[PDB]
């Protein structure tokens, strides 16, 4: 488009308000009331951001209109300059003065100071008080320029309906639900509307005191993730000298700006007091066995597993495992085992969960990765969703779909016996006793075939065993599981007629379902909804559990696992075990190991000696009482490496000084199959350091001699094995930032849908499973 | 953690029972809550919303920008049953009025009973304009409505008027059912409304041709409404005609409809007419079931719906916020779909257009203008009221000839038509016709026919200064220079003498940079005095 501008016959793109084209061009002009970070939409209401044009005879604004053919614009006049420098004078009249005030060096004192504008010429109007109800938030409330963002904060992205203007135009104010003070309200703690509030009215603590006015500014910024789920929710961190305050969200392709209550604060554990800087081998503060040292509590670590190795076997050797807050230590937390004691005993208890999902995904598929990401359900046109609760535990996601439901429509559906919050939104709720889901699960799974409404096509050629299973299914019905599930039938034949002609779906669960012993045989079956209907490898569709960790996916998809070494590829096979020895020169062991809870119940009255515990508290995790004491108690040389003094490794006979999250750089990755770089920020207290370095060193000290450096080379020592990142260098992971792995091409975006021509498995097709109501 | 739905949800599916429960459809529910109940409480709110599966935020924004509905906590103490009202615009004040309030809030202001202040309801014409829970007054007092309180006399009182078998006696409904048969088409309607030149009612100044036109050529499920709003001060011509001969507004409206091919209307007229809410009510359910279905709703306050897109997004069910002009109205409308408003003016002359003809409508106009229209005179004459007389008429002619006069005891200083949206003039300024595109060239103009006359015993700037506080209480509240601007003009109005600099600055700035069609007129009062009124200064 071609349209002219103070003086020029410049060009503009599509959907470029005038305002984004000046910016684009050099020619910066206040909004004050348009935030343009991508996310929000302008409003209109400042009225600061106005030019001319040819042909009206009122003033028109910036943000909300664009640039038509013919037009023309004009900033540099006198209307439009004389009208903003009188908005301002009337808003800094109603102001207090920014001298020493709440953020004093703010967004609206900046675009005055553009304007040339100090003080006004008008009186004032004897506004309203504050209430500070709730503990981090500071709502004092005499800076409402009634921008209005707020509310597009919280009724339009991290959407949850609790603020709103409820007043007239003078009286308008800002309230929460009822007038409330906002310290017992619905508010969630979901920092989105604290950093969009230019003025510092809603502004939090910690930048402030007593008599309410800045008191601080940043000392440094570093960008980094949220160590508490599995979404990647990138931050900047707010520091001062030795201590941490509070972030905002960034332009992450996995985030996109907006948080939950942990991405703002809740961080008081890092640099929480009491802690360990020492070895120490029951109250907190340490009272027994004390000896700071580095070399003694290190031989008594290699030279004990050395030696009970030699007089007891490898196999009477065991050892658990971590995935919390790393990803390169676990390609050598293994290596070391698989090397020194020459065995296959590794173990996760955090993989204990969604163990089924992979189970199942990989007999169908030969995978276990969530389909297609879940920022992808925007395109979409149906959702569905069984056995979670993500608005509390994966929150952005929740209000993903909350966005996606509000813009395009696209329906979605429940499945859970209690209800939820999402219900309000929810288009449907099907409550149901537990453990039967498998029933619905099969009616709605051959309502399709019976009736006759299935793609056949894509059940021709992409998926196999699909006529070998038709006699239970013919032989089952959607319409006599009623007693047996709770529902009624009409509500199902909708339900799959509904996903089956939608154009697109989706479907979301998570431990719920999988937390019952035969949860497999759920799964067994919600596999195949997307392959019978060909909703599957194409842009919208796909099937997205989720996970309760922050790279779980990074920790068992790069060789923490009782039976496979990295990127799947099994220890019962043979030219594993003939490849992998070109890199570590050792011999293995071919029989797997003993899984966690097998491996407890073993040592339990059984031979395993010892082990070298990390990242977990395992007496209180599975087990409630039986694997817990006596589980280590009967154990002779024990390790424990946790950050405190948690009550599991109570007599732990060694421990070293766990580093925490904040400080260290490397890899991480998500339930989103995208692998997120870190970077440091703060050193730890006491002689603590890293793991990368106390495995080094006993390894070392166990004769093992690795010497590979830092993180910056074990990935890339880990990478050369695993072709999942064939493509992918530590460089491109820090400009950037984050990428996903199955990418082929080096100077492209990604391969961010699995099954788009083909599955990765040997036929190239599926093998549907059959499913049976097996109690 | 959040205000919780109680155990007191009985109430409120005992009291809708079968209703719908659609957004659009809300103020009624407030309406009736606030009926069988003297007040609107939170218990019930969280119930209602609850039920409607909404959250606390939105009902709790809609149920206190329109004015009426009076909401309380588990805290604030209870309101009472009986309430009254009182006018405080420029005519109900020039009477007497204040000191009503001021003298009857200490004599009948107990506990059981309230008074509290008002705008306007439409009754310029009788004075002081009372109302007492529905029922209004004329030429009130205290000795009047103390006997009207001491009695229940809060229930309205309704007059005759003709129904529906005395209209159809006459026309009646003929001209409409030469519709729905081809014995006369469309076309033909455009075509009068054309070239008689009906530049339609309301302070637009917009042929009625090009509308229906326009809403005409776009596709899809068309629909309409009216605006019977009519919030102006100097405004009371609606009542005059709702109240003696609605059938003809009615013929009007669903001729309207059929030729734009609209399924269904609306309606929207305030709360201080309850008569007339009573008078449709009895008459559409005798209207037979034809095809084309009508509604009705509610109005509390808001007189900034008296605008289109709020007017919209009310009979939405929404907050009542207008939009932007650059999307306009009859393309994106009622439920994001076209609809063609008008005023029951507009609507209540085209039988008369049609049976008759144009020439009709063209053998009237006095001075050069052409037309014929229907003014609302009021303030200090001999025989107020509305009129109806040739538009392009001066206004001593419309005193001397019409209004039988201006008093015995006063004289004639100053006047000012279009209400308060308009400016006010003085004497001298006489011999100017009144018109829609006329009186531009002078900073006023004339959009509601509104018309006041004021004598030297009154003084200006105090008037000027009720008309801010006015708009500085009708505001939406979204654009800055309303919200703001009205405060620094009620309060630099206030001292003893104002700058005028000042106030010239900002009122530049408010005509240049608003948003609604408010705020470019609350500073035209002013910046008349300003100029026409140099000796006050
Ligand atoms: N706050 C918080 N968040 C976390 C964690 C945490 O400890 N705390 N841990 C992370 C990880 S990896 C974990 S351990 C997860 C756990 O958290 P989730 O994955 O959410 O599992 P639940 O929290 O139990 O939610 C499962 C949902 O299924 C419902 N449900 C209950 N019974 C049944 C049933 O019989 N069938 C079905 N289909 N659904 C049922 C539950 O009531 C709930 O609605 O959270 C992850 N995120
Ligand atoms: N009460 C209760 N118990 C449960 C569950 C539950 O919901 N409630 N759910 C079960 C399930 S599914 C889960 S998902 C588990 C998880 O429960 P746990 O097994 O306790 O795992 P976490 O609670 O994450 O504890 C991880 C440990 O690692 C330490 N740590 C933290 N950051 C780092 C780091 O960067 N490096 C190292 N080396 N260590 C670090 C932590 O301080 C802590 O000691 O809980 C299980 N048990
Ligand atoms: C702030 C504002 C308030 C208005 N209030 C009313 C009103 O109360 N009644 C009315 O009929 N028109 C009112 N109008 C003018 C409306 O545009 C009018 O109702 C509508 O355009 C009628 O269109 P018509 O001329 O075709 O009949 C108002 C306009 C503005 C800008
Ligand atoms: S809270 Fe922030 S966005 Fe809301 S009115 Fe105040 S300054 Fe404007
Ligand atoms: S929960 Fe967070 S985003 Fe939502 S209203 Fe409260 S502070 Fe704003
Ligand atoms: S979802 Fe988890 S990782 Fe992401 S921002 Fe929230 S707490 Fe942090
Ligand atoms: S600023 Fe004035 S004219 Fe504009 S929307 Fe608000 S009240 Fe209406
Ligand atoms: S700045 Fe874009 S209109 Fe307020
Ligand atoms: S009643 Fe005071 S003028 Fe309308
Ligand atoms: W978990």
């Amino acid at each position: 488009i071609a349209f002219e501008f103070d003086g020029q016959q410049v060009e503009a793109q599509p959907g470029e308000t005038i305002w984004a084209v000046a910016k684009r061009l050099g020619t910066h002009i206040p909004h004050l009331c348009h935030k343009p970070d991508p996310g929000y939409r302008p409003d209109g209401n400042c009225r600061a951001c106005m030019v001319e044009i040819e042909g009206e005879r009122v003033l028109a604004a910036s943000c909300k209109r664009t640039p038509a053919i013919g037009m023309k614009v004009k900033s540099a006049t006198e209307r439009a300059t004389k009208a903003r420098a009188m908005v301002l004078e009337l808003l800094v009249a109603d102001q207090p003065e920014r001298a020493t005030s709440h953020d004093p060096s703010s967004h609206f004192w900046v675009q005055a100071d553009v304007l040339d504008v100090t003080e006004s010429r008008f009186p004032a109007a004897e506004r309203w008080t504050s209430d500070v109800s709730h503990p981090a938030m500071s709502v004092n409330l005499d800076a409402c320029i009634q921008c209005n963002l707020c509310v597009r904060a919280c009724r339009e992205v991290q959407v949850n309906d609790v603020i709103g203007m409820a007043y007239r135009a003078a009286g308008s104010k800002v309230v929460f639900d009822f007038d409330d003070p906002m310290g017992g309200s619905t508010c969630v703690a979901c920092g989105e509307c604290v950093q969009a509030c230019p003025t510092g009215a809603l502004m939090p603590a910690a930048y402030l005191d007593a008599n309410q006015t800045r008191t601080v500014y940043p000392d440094r910024e570093v960008k980094s993730l949220c160590p508490y789920c599995g979404v990647g929710c990138q931050v900047s961190y707010k520091v001062k000298d030795e201590r941490i305050v509070y972030a905002e969200g960034v332009n992450g392709p996995a985030n996109q700006n907006r948080l939950c209550v942990k991405g703002r604060f809740g961080f008081d554990y890092v640099h929480h007091p009491h802690r360990l800087t020492v070895p120490l081998i029951p109250a907190n503060p340490w009272t027994h066995f004390r000896e700071a040292t580095w070399e003694e509590a290190l031989d008594r670590a290699a030279g004990g597993l050395k030696a009970i190795r030699d007089t007891n076997g490898r196999k009477a050797l065991a050892g658990f495992g971590s995935a919390k807050g790393s990803n390169e230590e676990a390609y050598l937390f293994q290596k070391l085992v698989r090397l020194g004691f020459g065995t296959n005993n590794v173990d996760h208890c955090t993989r204990l969960c969604h163990a089924s999902s992979v189970a199942a995904l990989m007999e169908g598929l030969n995978s276990g990765a969530v389909t297609a990401p879940f920022s992808a359900a925007l395109d979409a046109e149906v959702i569905v969703v069984i056995g979670a609760n993500p608005t509390v535990n994966h929150p952005v996601a929740a209000t993903f779909l909350k966005n996606a439901v509000k813009q395009r429509g696209a329906k979605l559906i429940i499945m859970d016996p209690r209800r939820q919050t999402l219900s309000r939104h929810a288009y449907r709720h099907l409550a149901f006793r537990p453990g039967s889901d498998v029933a619905m699960l099969n009616a709605m799974l051959n309502v399709i075939v019976t009736e006759g409404l299935y793609d056949e096509q894509y059940i021709a050629g992409y998926t196999e065993n699909f006529e070998a299973l038709r006699e239970k299914i013919v032989d089952f019905t959607p319409e006599k599981m009623a007693s047996v599930c709770g529902i009624d039938a009409e509500t199902l034949r909708e339900v799959a007629r509904l996903y089956a002609r939608a154009k697109s779906s989706l479907i979301f669960w998570g431990m719920g379902v999988s937390q019952h012993v035969h949860g497999t045989d759920n799964s067994r079956c919600l596999i195949a909804l997307a392959l019978i209907t060909g909703q599957i490898g194409r842009p919208g569709t796909g099937l997205h559990p989720l996970r309760g960790q922050n790279n779980v996916q990074g920790a068992s998809d790069a060789g923490l696992i009782p039976m496979v070494y990295p990127d799947y590829q099994s220890v019962e096979k043979d030219a594993v075990r003939e490849l992998f020895e070109e890199f570590w020169g050792q011999s293995l062991d071919p029989q797997k190991g003993l899984t966690v809870v097998e491996i407890m119940r073993a040592i339990h009255a059984g031979e395993i000696r010892g082990m070298f515990v990390e990242g977990e508290n395992p007496a209180m995790s599975d087990p409630d009482l039986n694997h817990a004491r006596h589980a280590l108690a009967m154990l002779d040389h024990l390790v424990v490496q946790d950050l405190f003094l948690t009550e599991t490794a109570f007599h732990a006979d060694v421990v070293l000084p766990a580093s925490a999250f904040a400080e260290k750089a490397g890899t991480f990755t998500n339930t989103d199959r995208r692998v997120q770089i870190a970077q440091p920020v703060v050193a730890p207290p006491g002689d603590a350091r890293q793991d990368w370095w106390i495995i080094q060193e006993l390894a070392r000290r166990l004769d093992l001699d690795w010497n590979y450096g830092g993180p910056a080379d074990i990935f890339a020592e880990m990478a050369q094995v695993m072709p999942s990142l064939n493509n992918i260098t530590w460089e491109r992971l820090e400009r950037e930032g984050a990428v996903t792995y199955p990418v082929d091409a080096p100077d492209q975006p990604g391969n961010e849908i699995i099954f788009y021509a083909g599955f990765p498995t040997e036929s190239g097709r599926a093998k549907i499973v059959p499913a049976a109501i097996v109690p | 953690g959040r205000q919780v739905d109680p155990h007191a949800k009985v109430e409120i599916e005992e009291l809708l029972g079968t209703r719908p429960r659609q957004r659009d459809l809300l103020i009624e529910h407030l309406h009736l809550i606030q009926d069988t109940y003297g007040q609107i409480s939170a218990d019930h709110l969280a119930a209602l919303a609850d039920e409607m599966s909404l959250a606390f935020a939105e009902v709790f924004e809609t149920a206190t920008f329109y004015a009426h509905f009076d909401v309380v906590k588990e805290g604030e103490a209870d309101i009472p049953r009986l309430t009254i009202r009182v006018c405080d615009s420029i005519t109900c004040a020039m009477f007497g009025a204040d000191e009503l309030l001021e003298t009857l809030q200490r004599e009948l202001a107990s506990d059981a009973v309230r008074v509290v202040r008002a705008p306007c309801v439409g009754l310029c014409d009788h004075a002081p304009a009372v109302e007492v829970g529905h029922n209004f007054l004329h030429r009130a007092d205290l000795a009047s409505v103390r006997a009207a309180v001491e009695a229940e006399d809060t229930h309205a009182h309704i007059p005759t008027y003709v129904d529906y078998d005395a209209y159809r006696a006459g026309g009646g409904y003929a001209t409409l059912e030469r519709l729905r048969s081809g014995e006369l088409p469309v076309d033909d309607v455009l075509k009068v409304l054309d070239d008689g030149g009906l530049r339609g009612l309301g302070g637009a100044g917009f042929p009625t041709g090009r509308k229906w036109r326009s809403v005409r050529g776009e596709p899809g499920p068309r629909l309409m409404a009216v605006n019977g709003d009519e919030g102006e001060p100097g405004t009371f011509k609606d009542q005059l005609y709702l109240n003696t001969d609605p059938h003809r507004f009615l013929e009007g409206m669903l001729i309207g409809a059929h030729v734009v091919e609209a399924a269904d209307v609306y309606i929207y007229l305030r709360d201080e007419y309850p008569i007339s809410r009573e008078i449709l009510a009895r008459e559409i359910a005798k209207l037979p079931e034809g095809g084309t279905r009508i509604h009705l709703r509610r109005g509390a306050g808001a007189y900034i719906c008296g605008e289109e897109s709020s007017l919209i997004e009310s009979l939405e069910g929404k907050r009542g916020l207008p939009r932007h002009k650059p999307p306009f109205p009859f393309q994106v409308g009622l439920f994001n779909r076209p609809t063609l408003i008008n005023n029951i003016e507009t609507l209540f002359w085209v039988r008369d257009l049609i049976e008759r003809g144009a020439e009709w409508w063209k053998s009237h106009g006095r001075n050069g203008r052409v037309g014929l229209r229907s003014y609302s005179v009021s303030g200090r004459v001999k025989e107020p009221g509305v009129k109806l007389a040739p538009a392009g008429l001066t206004i001593q002619e419309l005193i001397d000839e019409y209004c039988g006069g201006i008093s015995d005891g006063h004289s004639f200083a100053a006047y000012l038509p279009g209400g308060a949206s308009g400016g006010i003039l003085p004497a001298s300024m006489n011999d100017i016709p009144l018109d829609f595109g006329t009186l531009e060239k002078y900073g006023c103009f004339i959009g509601s026919a509104a018309v006041v006359i004021l004598s030297d015993q009154d003084d200006v700037r105090g008037a000027a200064l009720n008309l801010m506080k006015f708009f500085e209480d009708e505001s939406c509240g979204q654009c800055t220079p309303c919200r703001s601007g009205t405060q620094k003009a009620r309060m630099l109005m206030e001292n003893g003498v104002w700058d005028t600099d000042l106030l010239g600055e900002l009122a530049q700035c408010m005509r240049d940079a608003s948003i609604c069609g408010l705020g470019q007129a609350a500073s035209n009062p002013v910046s008349t005095v300003i100029k026409y009124f140099p000796d006050l200064f």
